[PDB]
């Protein structure tokens, strides 16, 4: 549901290649994106299920 | 690594891949059971892969060993990325051969203008995405503290340094974290962070390994 669920995915400054999930409000689903490993924003979930539970409906 | 070249197979024998279903980070083999990497690469269920070139196919030179312990530095700050350093103890000791060798810890810190080798399987595009199969290498010099602090005001601590080219095009990138910066055979750095990759006036930032040696030796010896 919420308003952090509308923010674009944030890789951040660190240089890991960690695959996480963000809510894509355009698509109306959770998608994967590369998370650099630090300084995460709130639209960042470890599984699709977590993501759908928190955002799905935004 | 943006702007690098293909190292050539097994020619960086102390480079490791950190695997969690896929390559997420790099690391350096420091002895037969110990790997050093970045704190921000901390995961559960790590597998370490040794003797890799093509991380996507099985070449017959590999050793896949799971981690028994992962020790993130007691003072790691996840906001400021200070003390971005972690040790990984393998479940069993690797076999050291020619394709799998460890890297010496430094005795002293490197100076500005030292040319180093940075290696990794991370993104090869500055803008865009291209992750390679084989290991990529880059010679990049150590930058001066003063220029590092100009590139990132208020963000460099005494445990960081900058390496690379203020003009851009050559850098480490997403995927590269935890991997080595090796200067004159000694492990000076750990690939850590930056403002994007291979951007002009924003060199990569690395953990200053030479500050940690004591901590590393004593942590290895009592675990
Ligand atoms: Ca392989």
């Amino acid at each position: 549901r919420p308003d952090f669920c509308l923010e674009p995915p944030y890789t951040g400054p660190c240089k890991a290649r960690i695959i996480r999930y963000f809510y894509n409000a355009k698509a109306g689903l959770c998608q994967t994106f590369v998370y650099g490993g630090c300084r995460a924003k709130r639209n960042n979930f470890k599984s699709a299920e977590d993501c759908m539970r928190t955002c799905g409906g935004a | 690594i943006v702007g690098g070249y293909t190292c050539g197979a097994n020619t960086v024998p102390y480079q490791v891949s950190l695997n969690s279903g896929y390559h997420f980070c790099g690391g350096s083999l420091i002895n037969s059971q110990w790997v050093v990497s970045a704190a921000h690469c901390y995961k559960s269920g790590i597998q370490v892969r040794l003797g890799e070139d093509n991380i996507n196919v099985v070449e017959g030179n590999e050793q896949f060993i799971s981690a028994s312990k992962s020790i993130v530095h007691p003072s790691y700050n996840s906001n400021t990325l200070n003390n971005d350093i972690m040790l990984i103890k393998l479940k069993s000791a690797a076999s050291l051969n020619s394709r799998v060798a460890s890297i010496s810890l430094p005795t002293s810190c490197a100076s500005a203008g030292t040319q180093c080798l940075i290696s990794g399987w991370g993104n090869t595009k500055s803008s865009g995405t291209s992750y390679p199969d084989v290991l990529k290498c880059l010679k990049a010099p150590i930058l001066s503290d003063s220029s590092c602090k100009s590139a990132y005001p208020g963000q460099i601590t005494s445990n960081m340094f900058c390496a690379g080219y203020l003009e851009g095009g050559k850098d480490s990138c997403q995927g590269d974290s935890g991997g080595p910066v090796v200067c004159s055979g000694k492990l000076q750095g750990i690939v850590s962070w930056g403002s994007g990759c291979a951007q002009k006036n924003k060199p990569g930032v690395y953990t200053k390994v030479c500050n940690y040696v004591s901590w590393i030796k004593q942590t290895i010896a009592s675990n």
